[PDB]
RNA sequence: AGCUCUCUUUGCCUUUUGGCUUAGAUCAAGUGUAGUA
């Protein structure tokens, strides 16, 4: 119910750390198949 | 006449069905024509009468 | 230096660094 | 246009269907 | 045909107002959800904004 | 620890991860997050 | 044979006829694209258009005639009419407003 | 008046979220120091 923390010049590790996850995860749109037949599909053209 | 008419081509803008979108660009393809070859037609008028009559 | 820091991040920021991250042939047998 | 159609296939050249 | 679809996508290429999607069909796919969904939620949207009341 | 007061960037991380996954799915938001629970999650939204 | 009712696919594929100046082959094409669908305004137009633009006027006439055969809407009458205003041919457009 | 150039506007959907069930079901975590030189 408070209101919030205000920030740091000085950021700690944890809020870097934090924040680099939730950009890498932000982005993430694909599953385990999709990726996979992707690179198939780049490892594919690259054999032929 | 023409004030009518682009006021109804402005009116005519949104999609109302595909007969509609047809004459539309029918329209615009016999403008797009030019004056037809007249003396040509009249040749080949000439001319088929000319071999119906042999017929 | 735990003064507020001037630039505050938002959300919108977090997705502007989520966007960012995101023949000849020489014979008919090839042909 | 049967026969200028399998002249047209006959001398097909890939050469210029390479620029667009 | 060639020409509008040239000039759509560039003009669909232009990131002007505020960002919200991750991909291009994501982009598309918001465009479409304001396009219809401004006159049902642009208060909502207001609410958004100030940081306050609904 | 699992708790504590709320941060400004927990706040925003939070706004950003409901923006993503929505209001019935609070344990990605939370898994986002380090120091809060889903239950801490969804009573601070 | 998947798709027999599409318009947009007999309008592709008697372009692509066109286009390569298969001329009865595309014509052929016209005509069993107006029998499959008759009531399609579009086929219709296309097939006065493509034997209008191809010299022929008598051939684009019997078209319209087959058209005003299947009773259309009036802007085919309309465009049967100005076809013929276009080339002279007064007394025929009296027939036509009959 | 028409033709062309650039810009604006309208129309435009142009690729513009394949299903189902018990929201299918669940889901904290190593450590983290430093009398005296």
């Amino acid at each position: 119910t408070k209101p919030a923390r205000p920030d740091t010049i000085d950021l700690d590790e944890d809020e870097k750390e934090m924040l680099s996850e939730a950009r890498a995860r932000l982005a993430n749109t694909q599953g385990k198949k999709a990726k996979r037949k992707a690179r198939e599909r780049q490892q594919e053209e690259s054999r032929r | 006449k023409r004030m009518k008419k682009k006021e109804a081509h402005r009116d005519d803008t949104a999609f109302r069905d595909y007969a509609r979108e047809a004459e539309k660009t029918y329209k615009r393809q016999i403008r797009n024509m030019g004056a037809p070859d007249l003396e040509k037609y009249m040749r080949e008028k000439l001319s088929a009468i000319e071999k119906a009559a042999a017929a | 230096n735990k003064a507020p820091a001037p630039i505050q991040i938002s959300a919108e920021q977090l997705l502007r660094e989520a966007v960012d991250r995101q023949q000849r042939f020489a014979d008919l047998e090839e042909l | 246009e049967i026969a200028r159609n399998e002249w047209q296939r006959a001398h097909f050249d890939p050469k210029k269907q390479q620029v667009g | 045909s060639l020409k509008r679809r040239r000039e759509k996508l560039a003009k669909s290429g232009e990131e002007h107002g505020d960002v919200t999607y991750i991909n291009e069909k994501n982009k598309q796919f918001n465009a479409k959800l304001a396009r219809f969904y401004n006159k049902y939620t642009a208060e909502i949207r207001d609410s958004f904004e100030r940081g306050t009341m609904v | 620890v699992k708790g504590g007061v709320w941060t400004n960037i927990e706040d925003e991380i939070l706004k950003a991860a409901v923006s993503k996954y929505g209001l019935n799915q609070w344990a990605r938001v939370s898994s986002l997050l380090a120091r809060k629970t889903p239950k801490q999650c969804k009573a601070r939204w | 044979d998947v798709h027999p009712n599409n318009t947009q696919l007999w309008i592709r594929y008697i372009e692509a006829e066109l286009k390569n100046r298969n001329i009865n082959h595309a014509r052929n094409l016209l005509d069993r694209a107006v029998t499959r669908l008759p009531r399609v305004s579009k086929l219709w137009y296309k097939y006065v258009y493509v034997m209008e633009m191809l010299g022929d006027i008598p051939g684009t006439r019997q078209v319209f005639d087959r058209w005003m055969k299947w009773e259309p809407d009036e802007d085919a009458w309309n465009a049967y009419i100005k076809l013929e205003k276009r080339y002279g041919e007064y007394e025929r457009a009296r027939q036509i407003f009959a």
